[PDB]
């Protein structure tokens, strides 16, 4: 039957939505190698692409319609027995340059999650792929290039069977998309970096392992004759004094039988190592339950006197640095029923209150 | 009146002797990139302060920055100069474009020049260079030498407005550490 044609509603322009079902519309799959190793990357590709060969409710919906508000979530779905783990990480990059490193360094920074399969049955976050905007399109995350990553942080602590498969699904939500930008006012209440600290490995034994991870973030991670930066970090940069609250995100990344309890504390360069008075400090234990595998530590401004530098000369050694470092040294042991080391990520989630002094000319090398 | 710190970040050195041929080179501003004019042997170098590294890892870009293009330099009679800058900005290196701003200098010796531009794009505010999202492109900054054995080297000299803004992250390769030629400065001399 012939009727009013320009009156139907066929300019259904709103976004994705229904049931969660409704709101999928990819899947992808991670191979597992029983045999990785820390650094070693897993899924490299575009985001956009993720929807080639899919045909799930929302696929169509998802590459047609021109204006999203909603988020992208994504499920991580694996497991493994308790006797094992590993860590993976999950990115999104806004895009790449020729050559680029995959180093969790620079990959986490943007937006991410971590999680050991050893302890979560699955793990998921949303996130906006437009960092500053509160809208997108599958058009626009297809030409600007947004990059998906996933990557082997640590190897595994025991060996798996077989080779085995991480499955994410990609779906919609109305959680609503807002941006996250960066600017210079010198006093701003919530800074996020997610700078990759390091990883930090305790090998099994009864000696007193001291790590020292440096309070001056600036001028990137080392490397040769080079270095790693991210825009997070090297906004940061931008001032040459700071402080604030520090928000530490710790991960167990070894299995649940590999144990040990770590002393975390603020101290200096001048603390020697085999000085059994660390605890005279004030400090947090930090114990990992099987189950647990992720612990916020919390450095409030009265854990610093003064600001402090976001950079320092390379060649500046320990005893002549009066930059405060974050120390994790194990309290008691490592040890399990296992063989493997435990590895430990930790992880500058951001700054509350922070506030940045003065402006850094820059130092060309890191540490 | 100069006040809030600029970072060196890109120079460029004009071909050695004999080279007497008028030449140029291109600085994109944003990638950090110096690309010569043809093959004449230009020497460049790019330094890594923060707000290169912030240029070079920001994917998207909203506010104004402040440049700074220093001239040199070299032992020359005052009245045998004869040595011209010519600047340009370009939207892109496409002949179809045209110049966005255009500054002239025949300053004998060396020579300063201060100038500013905004980074503004349609993602509310922001650009993301050279995407071929909405044909984004970035800014570069062509430098002319009529005399390259009276000028010596470019050099640009950065400052973030406090109204720049930054979001997102680009996955760049490892960025080589800095490392003379030409005595002016101490450590070279």
């Amino acid at each position: 039957m012939e009727q009013n044609l320009f009156a139907l509603s066929l300019d259904d322009t709103s976004s994705v939505r229904g049931s969660l079902l409704d709101t999928k519309f990819a899947q992808t799959r991670v191979l597992l190698s029983k045999a990785m190793a820390g650094g070693d990357v897993l899924l490299d590709e575009y985001l956009y692409d993720v929807v080639n060969g899919q045909d799930f409710r929302a696929t169509v919906a998802f590459l047609r319609t021109h204006v999203i508000t909603g988020k992208i979530k994504v499920t991580a779905t694996t497991n493994i027995s308790d006797n094992s783990g590993c860590c993976l990480m999950l990115a999104i990059n806004s895009g790449v340059r020729g050559k680029y490193s995959t180093d969790v360094y620079t990959i986490c920074s943007q937006d991410s999650m971590t999680w050991n399969p050893g302890c979560k049955k699955n793990f998921s976050f949303t996130f906006n792929p437009n960092p500053c905007g509160d809208s997108w399109s599958a058009e626009m995350i297809s030409r600007s290039r947004v990059r998906m990553t996933v990557i082997c942080v640590s190897g595994w602590t025991l060996s798996p069977t077989t080779d085995v498969i991480a499955k994410l699904d990609w779906s919609i939500v109305n959680e609503k998309c807002e941006p996250t930008i960066y600017h210079l006012a010198d006093c701003q209440n919530w800074l996020p970096l997610n700078r990759w600290m390091g990883k930090l490995t305790f090998p099994q034994g009864v000696t007193s392992e001291v790590r020292r991870m440096p309070l001056s973030i600036g001028g990137g991670a080392g490397a040769t004759q080079a270095f790693l930066a991210n825009m997070p970090n090297s906004w940061i940069s931008m001032w040459r004094y700071f402080r604030g609250e520090l928000h530490f995100e710790v991960t167990k990344m070894s299995s649940p039988y590999i144990k040990a309890t770590v002393t975390f504390l603020i101290a200096f360069g001048n603390l020697s190592d085999a000085f059994g008075f660390y605890e005279s400090f004030p400090h947090r234990i930090v114990q990992f339950a099987e189950v647990e595998e992720k612990c916020t530590l919390v450095f409030s401004q009265q854990e610093f006197v003064t600001a402090w530098s976001t950079q320092v000369n390379p060649r500046t050694t320990l005893e002549a640095d009066g930059c405060p470092y974050l120390y994790a040294i194990i309290h008691d042991s490592t040890t399990g029923t296992i063989s493997g080391d435990f590895n430990l990520g930790v992880k500058l989630v951001g700054i509350k209150d922070f506030c940045g002094i003065g402006s850094n000319p820059g130092i060309d090398g890191s540490r | 009146e100069a006040s809030d710190v600029y970072s060196p970040c890109m120079i460029a050195s004009t071909p050695p002797a004999p080279f007497s041929d008028v030449t140029a080179v291109t600085f994109d501003l944003i990638n950090g990139k110096i690309t010569p004019v043809g093959d004449d042997n230009w020497n460049t170098h790019i330094y890594n302060p923060p707000i290169m590294n912030v240029l070079r890892t920001a994917a998207w870009k909203s506010g104004t920055i402040h440049v700074q293009l220093n001239v040199r330099g070299a032992g020359v009679k005052r009245a045998d100069w004869d040595g011209q800058v010519f600047v340009y900005l370009r939207q892109s290196m496409n002949p179809e474009s045209y110049d966005a701003r255009t500054f002239v200098i025949s300053q004998p010796g060396s020579a300063m020049l201060n100038f500013s531009f905004d980074i503004i794009g349609p993602n509310s505010g922001f650009e993301f260079a050279e995407s071929p999202w909405a044909n984004q492109t970035t800014w570069y900054l062509e430098c002319v030498a009529t005399n390259p054995r009276q000028i010596q080297q470019f050099e640009v000299n950065m400052r973030f407005d406090p109204n720049f803004r930054v979001a997102g992250n680009i996955l760049m390769p490892p960025f080589p550490l800095s490392t003379p030629l030409l005595k002016f400065r101490f450590r070279d001399i």
